[PDB]
């Protein structure tokens, strides 16, 4: 119990997603909660992600440094075709290739599908705060101290409010989003950052369960990874004249 | 301190010349509950602020800028007024008048011998309107056109302005050889928010001495007193103290000039904010003479328009055709800056004669 | 736990008309043109309404069905603009002739153009006030509906004589298989906010200059915006909140 | 009778920290600094301040007592934005050398900047919250007050100890003599809402790198603008409220 | 709250002067209040001195470094003439030059007028005790932690017992002290240190508010800083035969 360390945060109680969904501390082989609906009008099934929202799922890596501009950094991460998520057995893309349709929750004020975890490690010799931003329009902030632990929910791109060149009718009047259009990003930069001559990188991990999601039509498991071409991607978010 | 007395809605003639001020007091703008009241000794020393000759039936100016005053009843360097906006950045107005916010009192006294007799006429005017003041400078106006005027009448036989002090000893003299010390101390210990006789100064007269007294306003748009210099140049906040000595004749009947009066002031009307240390920029207290006046950009159509409608200041050879000489040329000049000062319009050079000068005024 | 709703108050109506007409009627029971003859109408009797941008109510003719209208609220940015900065504001118009028609599209005010510039889609309900001046022999028989599809559509409406009433009111509804349309776009064969008047007879004097001018106010009443348009996280600083030191000689 | 005041919501805040810091106390009983060694205040103890841009309460020390800033309204025009698109916004500076000083100029959202911008005089009060960084070897000694007139003035403000206290946090009310300065002028010799950072001491080991940094967050709060600036009475458009016709083959 | 930092002392309350009036914390326009008499047989009035009592101001800067010798060293505060109390506006030398008599208080059981804080940050690589001696005789000892906070007040320099080359006999009779000879003077020295090889230095500053001092006769205000001759004090201490 008597160790010189600098680790401590939040204690998670404080923060606000569900806690019940998105559980701290679930039993060895129990199952997750359902998530809450938008709202009592549409249609309603169970759960298929109750056994993967009990697994923080090993991400991405990124590098905290001492920044020199103000500018953001944005991790984008597209659960339907990325091979990370899609690895063999029980990955993420499994809910994502079974159904028709997917949505989140609106516990805050607007829809807000999939979550990650970042925590920090740090020597005592290093102090700072990472700032994560909800999507890329202005939505909420997170400050992570480092040395702490926070969950932070993801609005999808589809429903950020900004005006793209897909912009469909359906994006703002539903809360349904076709699935293979749902990719997920957050905004990150340092925020503030102060060092020793000891260490000076600071390399964390991006845990990345998939809390609150929902899904509405459930066909038959479409195929893992389509390992044919990667231009797929123009041909459905440009869409030339 | 220092109330808030409700008039009546007519005022009677056996004390009023005017016209009241107001019938309430024009407290809006003021933050009065924002300072902390400061009461030390040294507020308790009055400030010599004029002190010398005053001519006879000419309104003389005394340029009332507490920030930046000089005491002539004292050598040194700060005194008991100028060293409170030293110490603070804030000053507060407890109450207020008809005019604006008022801050303290001022004391017009005069020692004079039984041979010589005239009347005193003396009005503070709050420094928003310096027109008025000017207008009234300049011989256009009188003293008895403008609200809040009063007239005491030194000569004389008559105990008017006066000073008597009977020092603040706790023995109160007691033994004192062949007369009563009135008011001083072991009579009555008279307080500073009622207004009574102590019981002495009711048979003696001589030591009560009818006061000439009035009261400074400052204006009536400023939340507080931050003084900047720079500011109080283009948006004036301190009075003018004007007085007027009219008549004075001697025993051989023959008009005086020049009377000898000297006035005193205090500021004990306000509370303190924003105690300041090892200050650069000081108000600046000139040494040995006074402030001047200055009359910003936005006051000269309201001078200029007295002028023209006066009838004695287009003829010539008279004191108003001077000032208007002077009050034309330096319109006329080239001014880096907003405002003008009353001496300019005093130590001027001189043209011919007014409608030449009218003339070169418009186009430039 | 949602995050707060914030509120701001606008204080004292811009461009309200605060001395109104006269021969638009107030309550339902001082109002008995269907009745008689004076106005046709097929949508009703007019039903009372009260709007902040007029001083005194009046009756106003639904030429939509009154709803609730549903506002979609997931993406990130909502706004209840809601007769905010909000006018009747007026135009004028010479009646068609009789084969012809007369579209008049509705307006709004700049600072309403500014507030609801800062989103992205939105919706609004509408209200039109018409004045016919008839001077003495008038003999104009008028008609107002709302157009829906082309050119030629016609529904149900109302038929006025000017003479005898000359304003009419009129409440126009939105009505869309979408809500929220875009802002500087829309659904194509929307409705919208707008109004057709026709001509239907001419019966006047010699004397009366013809082609008689109509005046129409229209205001945009209660605005729901969605989508939160400029993604600026940059800060910004204006003079007037700073700390400006006085100059030193 | 007065025109009505009308009222707009914002719904769900841009930019508020929803995860604070630690080392912040949250009420008055948890923080002893005063009492010991670490804080030497000379403007009292910190008092609870509860702000919507940050997720929990801290306690701030109050530079300026607090007062009701008298808002006159006499003009046309006035506003109550009141911590509508508000936020806590960072920047960092390196701490001064000894002798030297540092002026920390408050700033302020886009979004706040637009509204504001419909008016011509405002007023607002001011929050801050300074973080230091301490990691080991740190013996830095800071002194935080509020400028008054020039470069030289000092006022009664905090001391403090950011090996021992981390954060700081403030609170800069309106003070002036005049109520609603102009937003792009001021008036000269204000304060404002700046705040000025010293260093009285650098007790630091060798291995620290110094200059050592420091971040600052200020947030724009309670806003009461003044003087309606736009005289536009034109009419605007936009395609969203029109009535878009479906093209005819 | 979790930083490895070693600030820490004794907790103000714990201290011997007054805290009202010298108060550890005062609203932030209020004024503070008025100290205690020597005795009740003395003239009293309204203090003169209560906005300024509510003001710590910088008044010199100490170094603290490995001591070698065993000796004192003496710090001079002289409010009446020094160009450092002097400077515009709300300064120090106020009181002093709208008065003709001053005092402090005898709450200790001698005469005790200004008072001086000497607060220490410090790094953790470094520690040691400061020991400041209440003036020149063998007077009370306040013992200053490195990392500490410590306010001592202090005896006038006439007052401390020794007889001296001036030494009027007002000064042992009367507790009045004419204005101008009011000057004050603490010792202090090194008494505990230890370093590691990274800080050697160890800077502090001394503040220095004018609590529990009082006033007698209340003249107008003399000029603030003699720029004419600084020899003025050999002709007032010395008195050559």
């Amino acid at each position: 119990d008597n160790e010189v360390t600098a680790e401590g945060g939040k204690l998670v109680q404080e923060l606000v997603y569900d806690h019940s969904a998105i559980p701290v501390a679930p039993v060895v082989e129990t199952q997750a909660e359902q998530p809450e609906v938008p709202v009592s009008l549409v249609a309603t099934r169970k759960n298929d992600t109750g056994h993967l929202a009990t697994k923080w799922y090993d991400f991405a890596k990124i590098s905290l440094s001492n920044p020199a501009n103000m500018n953001w950094t944005t991790l984008t991460i597209d659960p339907y075709n990325n091979v990370t998520l899609s690895r063999d057995g029980e990955s993420m893309v499994l809910p994502w290739r079974r159904n028709v349709w997917t949505t989140g929750s609106k516990s805050i004020g607007y829809i807000r599908t999939m979550v990650a975890q970042i925590n920090i490690p740090r020597p005592p010799q290093i102090s700072g705060v990472l700032e994560v931003k909800d999507s890329i329009n202005n939505s909420s902030i997170s400050l992570v101290e480092f040395g702490g632990k926070v969950e932070i929910p993801i609005i999808p791109k589809v429903m950020n409010g900004l005006a793209t060149t897909a912009s469909l009718p359906r994006h703002r009047l539903n809360p349904w989003m076709r699935t293979a259009e749902s990719k997920v990003e957050l905004q990150y930069r340092i925020i503030a950052f102060n060092r020793t001559s000891d260490i000076a990188d600071l390399n964390v991990s991006v845990l990345l369960r998939p809390g609150d999601s929902q899904f509405q039509l459930p066909m038959k498991p479409d195929n893992n990874v389509d390992t044919r071409h990667f231009e797929l991607v123009e041909a459905l978010m440009y869409h030339y004249d | 301190s220092l109330p808030e007395n409700a008039p009546n809605a007519v005022s009677n003639p056996q004390q009023f010349i005017t016209p009241a001020t107001a019938l309430s007091a024009e407290e809006y703008n003021v933050h009065e509950a924002l300072g902390e009241t400061e009461e030390l000794e040294l507020d308790e020393f009055p400030v010599l602020v004029f002190k010398g000759n005053v001519p006879v039936d000419s309104v003389t100016s005394i340029p009332l800028d507490l920030a930046t005053i000089y005491d002539f009843a004292w050598d040194g360097e700060q005194n008991a007024i100028s060293q409170k906006f030293q110490r603070f950045a804030h000053l507060i107005p407890k109450s207020a008048g008809g005019f604006g916010p008022v801050i303290g009192n001022y004391t017009i006294t005069a020692n004079l011998p039984t041979g010589v007799a005239g009347r005193i006429l003396h009005n503070c005017l709050p420094g928003d309107c310096v027109d008025l003041a000017v207008s009234r400078i300049f011989g256009l106006k009188s003293l008895l056109g403008v609200a809040g005027t009063a007239v005491s009448a030194i000569g004389g036989p008559l105990l008017n302005g006066l000073v008597n002090t009977a020092a603040p000893i706790l023995s109160g003299a007691a033994h004192a050889i062949g007369g009563n010390v009135v008011g001083g101390l072991a009579d009555a210990v008279i307080d500073i928010g009622s207004n009574l006789l102590t019981p002495k100064e009711k048979e003696q007269p001589s030591a009560n001495s009818s006061a000439i007294s009035g009261d400074i306003p400052i204006s009536r748009f400023v939340e507080m007193l931050k003084y900047v210099k720079e500011n109080y140049q283009d948006n004036p906040v301190f009075p003018t103290l004007l007085v007027e000595p009219q008549n004075f004749i001697s025993n051989a009947m023959t008009a005086l000039k020049t009377i000898p009066i000297e006035v005193f002031a205090n500021m004990r009307n306000v509370k303190v904010e924003r105690n300041l240390f090892d200050r650069t920029v000081v108000p600046t207290v000139k040494e040995a003479t006074l402030a001047d006046i200055v009359i910003p950009n936005h006051m000269y159509g309201y001078i200029l328009r007295d002028f023209l409608q006066n009838k004695r200041a287009f003829q010539s050879g008279t004191k108003q055709n001077v000032y208007f000489q002077q009050f034309l040329t330096v319109l006329s000049q080239r001014n880096i800056r907003t405002h003008i000062t009353l001496n300019d319009i005093t130590s001027c050079s001189i043209d011919s004669e007014s409608i030449a000068n009218k003339i070169e005024r418009v186009k430039h | 736990m949602q995050n707060p709703t914030q509120t701001m108050h606008i204080y004292d109506m811009p461009l309200r008309v605060i001395a109104g007409l006269s021969t638009l009627a107030k309550t339902t029971e001082e109002d008995d043109n269907t009745s008689t003859g004076i106005v046709v109408s097929e949508v009703g009797e007019p039903q009372v309404v009260n709007h902040p941008a007029w001083i005194d109510p009046f009756v106003a003719y639904q030429l939509r069905a009154p709803r609730k209208n549903i506002t979609p609220d997931f993406i990130f940015g909502r706004a209840d603009i809601g007769n905010a900065f909000s006018a009747f504001l007026p135009r004028r118009f010479s009646a068609p002739a009789v084969g012809t028609r007369l579209v008049v599209d509705p307006v709004f005010t700049y600072q309403q153009r500014t507030v609801l510039g800062l989103y992205n889609y939105f919706h609004a309900d509408f209200y039109y006030i018409v004045h016919v001046p008839a001077p003495l022999g008038t003999g104009i028989y008028l008609k107002i509906y709302a157009p829906e599809f082309d050119t030629t559509t016609v529904t149900r409406g109302i038929r006025f004589k000017p003479s005898a009433s000359p304003t009419i009111a009129l409440s126009v509804p939105w009505s869309n298989d979408l809500s929220t349309v875009e802002t500087s776009v829309g659904r194509v064969g929307q409705s919208g906010g707008s109004i057709v008047i026709e001509t239907i007879e001419d019966n006047s004097n010699e004397t009366v200059n013809t082609p008689l001018s109509i005046t129409v106010w229209c205001c945009m009443a209660n605005i729901k915006a969605t989508g939160y348009r400029h993604a600026d996280t940059s800060a910004y600083n204006e003079k007037g909140m700073n700390f400006i030191p006085v100059p030193v000689p």
